[PDB]
């Protein structure tokens, strides 16, 4: 239910942490290297993930939604608890992780703390293929391909704007248009 | 008058194609890139023509543009963003006349069919690629001489192009000589031949002309009497030489004597644009003994005088 978090870093740990988002203390558990790149007093957004249970309620944090997503898919396997599910992504980067766990290298997998030996053959056996859309680099965008694109315009005579007017005019009529796709049918309509 | 595009049917040389016919046979050897094609040698000569030509026996249409007629420094990038086949010809005449970076942002079309754009404003930042099109491009330039930079290196081929004997020339005439309403004899047309100074373009400027003329519609047919009659008659020329020629010998050898002048004066000594001068009548003059450039200036060839 909770997906999603804002608050402050109130105070680190070991392999936790505490989001003062609201008024509340939360109390969430992290990968090493996010944790790590996580200071008390900045405010932060975290990707969380509840967690039901027997005595009490767990709440886990990640960097970005890649890594939440492998946490999660990672705890989609059979034996495979938050802690390991934890340990595998504070070990090896998650596009590696992505890899590894599409492809299905136990020998990768052992290969990090937590280190297990069948485990990581099933968690692989188990995830082979099973492994994910948007998954095997994170997510990161570029330049704004619109301004991107009247840049170029610009530097190839077009005064600035001529070229910016007519740039927006066309990510309206087409809001997908990569800067190339962009630019050129810009040439078309600036003849 | 649009002609059946082929190269059965260009009349002309069979060197560079000696070394281009083979090359011409490799987009039929390899793909559709046949490396581009630079043009030397004088005006007229052929050159448009040739790959306008050339086209149709390779699968893909021809889309040609003068080289100073580019402002905007993207203007050939919209010649090649979209507007093509995977094949069609650019041609780019008048080609070693270009913006000093216009002719820069060609050498990606080169390699393969790119256009990287350089982009920032401090410190720059990365650089912009398109997707132009696989192409043949033909540079095509009037004096190459030292004008084509090295990007004479990205051109794939440069061969030559010279004049089209009166043979040649007079030939192709001929085929000219079915129209609209007029027969022409060979021999006679032969006069013609030698009168286009080894150029298709002088070549039919004579007749196209003489169509709205009077005292030529009335007796249409030409014959070798003819074809030096109304030629060296009111076609207002003898051998090639004609009018402003005479007019400039006259006073090149009138005004100032067989002695030399330097276009300094004499283009001016000739109400003319220095330029316009040496570059388009003192051509044929010197190739034709008559005209002679001297370090001292301009002078007439004994050939000139008694000529007339
Ligand atoms: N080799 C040829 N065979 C038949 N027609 C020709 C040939 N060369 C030129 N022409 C004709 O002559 C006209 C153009 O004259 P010309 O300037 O000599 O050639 P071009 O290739 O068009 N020009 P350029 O690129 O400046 O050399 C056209 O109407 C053509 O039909």
């Amino acid at each position: 239910m909770i997906r999603y978090l804002r608050g402050l870093v109130l105070k680190k740990e070991a392999g936790g942490f505490v989001l003062l988002a609201g008024g509340v203390g939360f109390f969430l558990q992290a990968p090493t290297p996010f944790l790590q790149a996580l200071e008390e007093g900045k405010e932060v957004g975290v990707h969380t993930h509840l967690l039901l249970k027997e005595e009490g309620l767990s709440l886990y944090g990640f960097p970005d939604e890649e890594n939440l997503a492998l946490f999660e898919l990672l705890l989609s396997v059979s034996g495979v608890g938050p802690k390991v599910a934890l340990a595998l992504l504070s070990a090896l980067p998650p596009r590696l992780l992505a890899r590894a766990l599409l492809e299905g290298d136990a020998r990768l997998l052992t290969s990090a703390s937590g280190v297990g030996r069948r485990l990581a053959e099933r968690i692989a056996l188990e995830l082979k293929g099973k492994v994910p859309p948007h998954l095997l680099a994170g997510e990161k965008v570029e330049s704004e391909a619109a301004e991107e694109a009247v840049m170029a315009l610009a530097a190839l005579g077009f005064k600035e704007a001529q070229a910016r007017a007519v740039v927006l005019d066309l990510l309206a009529q087409n809001p997908k248009a990569r800067a190339q796709d962009l630019i050129k049918e810009a040439l078309k309509r600036l003849r | 008058a649009l002609r059946p595009k082929t190269l059965d049917e260009y009349i002309g040389q069979e060197r560079l194609k000696q070394k281009l016919r083979v090359y011409l046979e490799a987009a039929k050897a390899r793909k559709e890139p046949l490396e581009h094609l630079l043009l030397f040698g004088p005006p007229g000569l052929g050159k448009t023509t040739l790959a306008h030509v050339i086209a149709h026996e390779l699968g893909v249409n021809l889309r040609v543009t003068s080289g100073p007629a580019i402002e905007k420094p993207g203007d050939l990038a919209a010649i090649l963003a979209n507007s093509l086949e995977e094949g069609d010809i650019l041609f780019i005449d008048e080609i070693h006349r270009l913006s000093r970076q216009a002719e820069e942002h060609l050498y990606p079309a080169m390699e393969d069919f790119v256009m990287d754009i350089v982009i920032g404003q401090g410190p720059a930042a990365r650089t912009i690629r398109l997707e132009l099109p696989r192409f043949t491009l033909i540079g095509a330039t009037t004096r190459p001489g030292l004008i084509t930079a090295p990007l004479l290196s990205r051109f794939g081929i440069v061969e030559h192009l010279e004049y089209y004997t009166p043979e040649e020339l007079a030939q192709g005439v001929m085929r000219d000589a079915r129209l609209l309403g007029v027969r022409i004899t060979e021999e006679a047309a032969l006069e013609i031949g030698r009168r286009s100074r080894g150029t298709m373009r002088v070549a039919k400027r004579l007749f196209r002309r003489v169509r709205d003329f009077a005292q030529v519609a009335g007796e249409e047919v030409i014959t070798r009497e003819r074809a030096l009659e109304a030629l060296a008659a009111l076609g207002l020329d003898e051998l090639g030489l004609e009018k402003r020629d005479r007019e400039i010998l006259e006073v090149l050898i009138l005004r100032f004597g067989g002695g030399p002048v330097g276009l300094a004066t004499l283009a001016t000594a000739l109400s003319e644009d220095p330029g316009t001068l040496e570059e388009v009548h003192e051509p044929y003059l010197i190739r034709q003994g008559l005209l002679k450039r001297t370090p001292r200036g301009r002078v007439a060839t004994e050939l000139a005088r008694r000529h007339l």
